RNA sequence: GCCCGGAUAGCUCAGUCGGUAGAGCAGGGGAUUGAAAAUCCCCGUGUCCUUGGUUCGAUUCCGAGUCCGGGCACCA
RNA sequence: AAUUGAAGAGUUUGAUCAUGGCUCAGAUUGAACGCUGGCGGCAGGCCUAACACAUGCAAGUCGAACGGUAACAGGAAGAAGCUUGCUUCUUUGCUGACGAGUGGCGGACGGGUGAGUAAUGUCUGGGAAACUGCCUGAUGGAGGGGGAUAACUACUGGAAACGGUAGCUAAUACCGCAUAACGUCGCAAGACCAAAGAGGGGGACCUUCGGGCCUCUUGCCAUCGGAUGUGCCCAGAUGGGAUUAGCUAGUAGGUGGGGUAACGGCUCACCUAGGCGACGAUCCCUAGCUGGUCUGAGAGGAUGACCAGCCACACUGGAACUGAGACACGGUCCAGACUCCUACGGGAGGCAGCAGUGGGGAAUAUUGCACAAUGGGCGCAAGCCUGAUGCAGCCAUGCCGCGUGUAUGAAGAAGGCCUUCGGGUUGUAAAGUACUUUCAGCGGGGAGGAAGGGAGUAAAGUUAAUACCUUUGCUCAUUGACGUUACCCGCAGAAGAAGCACCGGCUAACUCCGUGCCAGCAGCCGCGGUAAUACGGAGGGUGCAAGCGUUAAUCGGAAUUACUGGG
C-alpha cells in the first residue's frame, strides 16, 4: 500500500494538487507542476474519454492515497448503499479515519495522518486504533492518545490548520488535542471540483 | 481384522449355531403342519398346529423373529386349517 | 545390515541403493533412516544407517525426476538409470532401426547381409544387434552408414572424370 | 566400480594407414527492381574435446578429466 | 427498512451502410507457471491414478453382569535380615483395584471417496401396507428350576497361522416349568408366549452367623403410546444423442400359496395377453444430486470444490452372519488379482481414516500437539477411548488489513537521460536537516476461551433411619493443547522490508540508440526490407501492488440460439 513515490509528482500529472505540500514552502509551483509529469510531459494528448475518467479515479485515489482494490471495495460498498451511489462514495472516503485526522488537521497530509495512526497516536472513543481505514461512525469522539500527544509535529499541524479550511460537519476540539466526527459530510461540502459520477461510470466498464 | 474388538465375530458364531438351530426347529414344526395340511386330515393337522404355536411365539418373544412374522404364520395357517377343518 | 559405506555428501538414498547395486535401485521404492520413513529427497549425512525397501525391477524412478537436478543426484547410477530406460527404447528403436537399416541396406549398397559384412569389420560390432541397435538411436552418424556401405574404391574411371572435373 | 572405446569450420561432414583440415548447406555480399522472383557473380566460414608429455610431423602414442554409448564387478 | 441496474471497441471496402463471423475490454478459480516477495488475521488446499502402499495411530469401555487375579500395593503368619524388636523374605484373592477370559453396550456413529448411478438416486410435494436399540410418559410384571462353556488344568497338532482331545466352574450367557393381559391368532369360544438381577446403606429381629429382612438406587419383562431414526408408494422436476424406433415374457394384470417389519411379480403355480413408446420407449455416451457456487441487470447460461442434507462405494466380483439397524470402511466367509511370511505342507494383508511414501501429474502440506473446549461410545460415577474435534506446522493459494516512513528540503546537486545542445529532464526526487516508531527485533506484564468435575459441609427430599442417596446452596483444593498466548507495557532504531505488466490501434502512457523481412513481437488488426513510439536495449512514463503477468477454464460483452430479445 501507500504510493510513497514523489508525493507531488501526481499533482503534476492530474493537473491539480493533492495538497501534500502543505503550507510551509506553501504553494507548490516550486516543482513545475503539470509542465511535464514525466519525460515528454509538455504534451497534452487528446486523452480519450476512457482516459479522462481513468484520470478522474486515479486523481481521487491519489488524493486519499488509497489502493485500487480497497478503493473498489469502497466503490461496491457505496453501490449497495441507498442514495445516489456517486456522492455516497465520498461519504465513505471522508469517513476515512486518517482522512479525518487530516480534517481534524492533526496531520498536514494524509500520509502524516497514517503515520499517526500506525503509531497508535490516535485513540478513538476509548480505544487506540491502528487501522487507518477504521471507518468513523457519526458522533465518534476521538483524540490523540496523550502518551504520544504533544509531539511538536501536531503543534505546528494545528497551527497550519488555520490556513486550511476548518471543515464544518466535524467537531474538532483543537486545544485539548481532540476531534469528534459528527454527521457524515454532505456531497455539497467538500472540493466539488471532482465529478465523482465520473468514477461511478468508470466501473460501469 | 485383528483387534480385541473383533471378538464380536467369534461370539457371533457362538450365536449363529444356537440361533440357526432354533430357526430350523421352528420351521420343522411348521413343516409338520403343512405336511398334515397336505395330508388333508384336519384333526392331526389342527393338533400339529396346537403344538407349533407356543414355540413359534416363544421364538418371537425371544427376539429371534420379529413377533409380527410369528403372527403372520399363525394367521395364514389358521386360515389354512379353517379352510379345510 | 550394519555394513558401512562412503558416500558423496548430500546424495539421496535413492542414489544409495545403486551403491548397493543398480538393479536393487530400480526396484527401490522405500527407505527408513533410523526406522523413521523419509522421501527419496532426504539427503544423507552423519553416516546414519539406512533401511531400504524395494520391490521387483520396473522403474524409471528418478528418471521421472532426472530433469531438474531434483532427486537422485550424482551421475554414476544416475547414468545407469538412463541406461535402463535406454535398453527398453533401444530394443524398440532396434526394431524400428532394423526397418530403416534394410531400407538403406538395399536402396544403395544392396543385400543387407553384405552390409553386415560392411559392418562386421567396420565399427565395434561385438554382437550384430549392436550393429542393429545404433540404426534407430542415431548413435552412428546416420550418414557414414552409407559411406561404410560404400566401401568400393575403383578409381581410374574417376580420373577420366577427374580429368574432366579439372576441365 | 573395473574397464572400454566415440569426441572435427557455423551446420552435415572429408581425412583422421605418425606428416602443411578441407568438400555439400544455406550464407552474406555483389549486379537487377521500391523489394523479391527471375538472374548474373563471389567466395567469407575453426581452439580437429580444451589441454600436457614420447614427436622434426600428435588432429593419427601415451594421461588427467569430462563427455557419449557399452559389458561386467555392484542385492545390506 | 430486505437490491439502484444493463457502456462498447477493432476487424471485410477506394469509401459507405448493411449483414456478419473472429478477437478484445470485466468479473470469476481448489488454480498452475514465470518473476518477484516483508508481516498479520481469515479461509483454502490431490481437480489426474475409486493406482499401489513400509510405520505409527485412526474404537473401544464397564470389576456397579461374572468365574476369576497373571501382574501393582496393602493385611493373616513366622523365619530370619540384623538400625534385636529394626526391617527383609515365604503362602491365600481378603482388600485395593486388575492382564487373559465369560459377558452387556458400542463397533451400522463419527470420518473418507465420488467409482458406479440418467434413476431401485435426488429435489419437490404428496400418500399408506410399516418398523424403530439407547431415551421418555403410562400399565402391570419380575416366581420357581435345570443343562451347560470358556476360562482354567492335563496331554496334544502345526514353522507359523491356527488349532485338537479329556475333564473343572460362574453369571444380567443359555434353556425349561409356572405365570400372564387393553399382547398374538381367532368371528367367537378358546390356545400360547415374559424375564435377571446388581449395587449401597442399615435398626430390630433373623443368625445355617455365608445372610435373611428393611429402605434406597439402577438394571430386567410384556403391552400401550411419544419423540427420533429407518423402510416403502405415487405425481412433478431431475444431462446429451433419433445418422438409437421400437422395446418387453416375471414381461402387464389377475387368482391362490409363499415371502419380508410392511405393500407388491418380492417369488412361485395357474389363468388373461397384455405392458412401455413420438409429452422420445429401448439402446448409446456422459454425470453422483440438492442446498447452493459462478456469471449475468434480469431471463438465462456454467457449475455443484469448501460448509450441509441425501445417495452410492469401501482392494475387485459375491454371499450371507450377529445384531434394533449393515448384506457392514479398520467384522466373517468365498473367489480373483496383487504384495508378504513359510520348516513350503500351508498362512497373512486391504490408508477412497489422519498423517505419510512411491507413483501420476501442471498441480495441492506435518509420518505435530491435547482430549483443555464441543460432540460421540462405555461406565453410577470417577474416569477411559476419541487422526470427529480443538489446535499448531506447511504453501501468497484466495479474501481482507497493515508496514516498507514522516516532514521539510532549490544548489533545481551530482550521475544517467533527451536536446532545437540554449536547455529540458530525471526531480522534492535524493542528499541534507529535522520528527514518529506498525509490524519486524529484544525485553516486561498480562486475559478470555472454564462450563464443569472434585473435596467438604449444611438443608431439604428420603425411609424404620440424624444411614446410604437425590437435589439445592455454601466453603475449600483444583481442570488450558493453543501458549516465550489476544491485548496492553517498555526499550532501540529509518532502522529490516517493492516489486510486476504495459507504454502503435484497441488501451493508461514516450523518446533515443541497437537490428535491418534478420533477430524478433502478436489477443485481433498486424509490426520488422536503414531512420520501428510495435522488434532488442536505455531512459522516462502508465497501471497494479506483496503482489504482477501468462496459460488454463466459465459466463460476459453475444440482441452472433434472440422468453425476455433476431430474422
Amino acid at each position: 500500500a501507500r504510493y510513497l513515490g514523489p508525493k507531488l509528482k501526481l499533482s503534476r500529472r492530474e493537473g491539480t494538487d493533492l495538497f501534500l505540500k502543505s503550507g510551509v514552502r506553501a504553494i507548490d509551483t516550486k516543482c513545475k507542476i503539470e509542465q511535464a509529469p514525466g519525460q515528454h510531459g509538455a504534451r497534452k494528448p487528446r486523452l480519450s474519454d476512457y482516459g479522462v475518467q481513468l484520470r478522474e479515479k486515479q486523481k481521487v485515489r491519489r488524493i486519499y492515497g488509497v489502493l485500487e482494490r480497497q478503493f473498489r471495495n469502497y466503490y461496491k460498498e457505496a453501490a449497495r448503499l441507498k442514495g445516489n451511489t456517486g456522492e455516497n462514495l465520498l461519504a465513505l472516503l471522508e469517513g476515512r479515519l486518517d482522512n479525518v485526522v487530516y480534517r481534524m488537521g492533526f496531520g498536514a497530509t494524509r500520509a502524516e495522518a497514517r503515520q499517526l495512526v500506525s503509531h497508535k497516536a490516535i485513540m478513538v472513543n476509548g480505544r487506540v486504533v491502528n487501522i487507518a481505514s477504521y471507518q468513523v461512525s457519526p458522533n465518534d469522539v476521538v483524540s490523540i492518545r496523550e502518551k504520544a500527544k504533544k509531539q511538536s509535529r501536531v503543534k505546528a499541524a494545528l497551527e497550519l490548520a488555520e490556513q486550511r479550511e476548518k471543515p464544518t460537519w466535524l467537531e474538532v476540539d483543537a486545544g485539548k488535542m481532540e476531534g469528534t466526527f459528527k454527521r457524515k459530510p454532505e456531497r455539497s461540502d467538500l472540493s466539488a471540483d471532482i465529478n465523482e459520477h465520473l468514477i461511478v461510470e468508470l466501473y460501469s466498464k | 481384522n485383528i483387534k480385541s474388538a473383533k471378538k464380536r465375530a467369534i461370539q457371533s458364531e457362538k450365536a449363529r449355531k444356537h440361533n440357526a438351530s432354533r430357526r430350523s426347529m421352528m420351521r420343522t414344526f411348521i413343516k409338520k403342519v403343512y405336511a398334515a395340511i397336505e395330508a388333508g386330515d384336519k384333526a392331526a393337522a389342527q393338533k400339529a398346529f396346537n403344538e407349533m404355536q407356543p414355540i413359534v411365539d416363544r421364538q418371537a418373544a425371544k427376539g429371534l423373529i420379529h413377533k409380527n412374522k410369528a403372527a403372520r404364520h399363525k394367521a395364514n395357517l389358521t386360515a389354512q386349517i379353517n379352510k379345510l377343518a | 545390515k550394519g555394513d558401512v559405506v562412503d558416500l558423496p555428501a548430500g546424495s539421496t538414498p535413492l542414489d544409495f541403493a545403486y551403491h548397493i547395486h543398480s538393479d536393487v535401485g530400480h526396484r527401490c521404492i522405500g527407505a527408513k533412516i533410523g526406522g523413521r520413513i523419509v522421501p527419496f529427497t532426504y539427503q544423507l549425512q552423519m553416516g546414519d544407517q539406512i533401511e531400504i525397501i524395494t520391490q521387483k525391477q520396473p522403474n524409471p524412478s528418478r528418471d521421472w525426476l532426472n530433469p531438474n537436478l531434483g532427486y537422485v543426484t550424482t551421475s554414476r547410477g544416475r547414468s545407469k538409470i538412463h541406461a535402463w530406460f535406454r535398453k527398453q527404447d533401444r530394443d524398440k528403436n532396434i526394431l524400428a532401426g532394423r526397418q530403416i537399416l534394410d531400407d538403406e541396406l538395399e536402396h544403395l549398397g544392396i543385400s543387407l547381409k553384405e552390409a553386415e559384412k560392411h559392418l562386421l569389420p567396420r565399427y565395434n560390432f561385438n554382437d550384430v544387434d549392436e550393429l542393429l541397435a545404433a540404426i534407430g538411436g542415431g548413435d552412428i552418424r546416420l550418414n557414414q552408414m552409407v559411406n561404410f556401405l560404400q566401401s568400393q574404391f575403383n578409381k581410374p574411371s574417376a580420373e577420366e572424370q577427374d580429368a574432366a572435373a579439372l576441365k
